[PDB]
């Protein structure tokens, strides 16, 4: 046996958790508020992004 | 005759000394082959058995 054979187990489960952790950051939606459709019936240019 | 001696001696100190021998085969195996001696559990059901 060398030295990387004992760590095989601890690297796999490292890069498995950090491959959770990436789907989860890029598929995971982000925060936005929760609107009825009638909450903001003409308004909807309002909430695009727009500091106008 | 000898062979019967021979036997004798050896069944003798083969029994005397079971267990320390069985011991020492655990840790040589412990510490060289797997941590997991699951002699049975070889297809009993497929479960993440990590070694760290």
């Amino acid at each position: 046996e060398g030295v990387v054979r004992l760590t095989k187990d601890g690297q796999r489960l490292r890069n498995m958790i950090m491959s959770f952790n990436a789907d989860i950051v890029a598929r995971t939606p982000k925060k936005k508020p929760f609107f009825w459709p009638e909450q903001i019936a003409g308004f909807e240019h309002m909430y695009d992004g727009n500091d106008d | 005759n000898r062979l019967e001696s021979i036997l004798s001696r050896f069944d003798a100190d083969w029994t005397a000394s079971d267990e320390a021998r069985r011991e020492a085969k655990n840790d040589l195996f412990f510490s060289r082959v797997s941590q997991w001696d699951d002699w049975l559990s070889q297809y009993t059901t497929l479960q993440y058995r990590g070694q760290f």
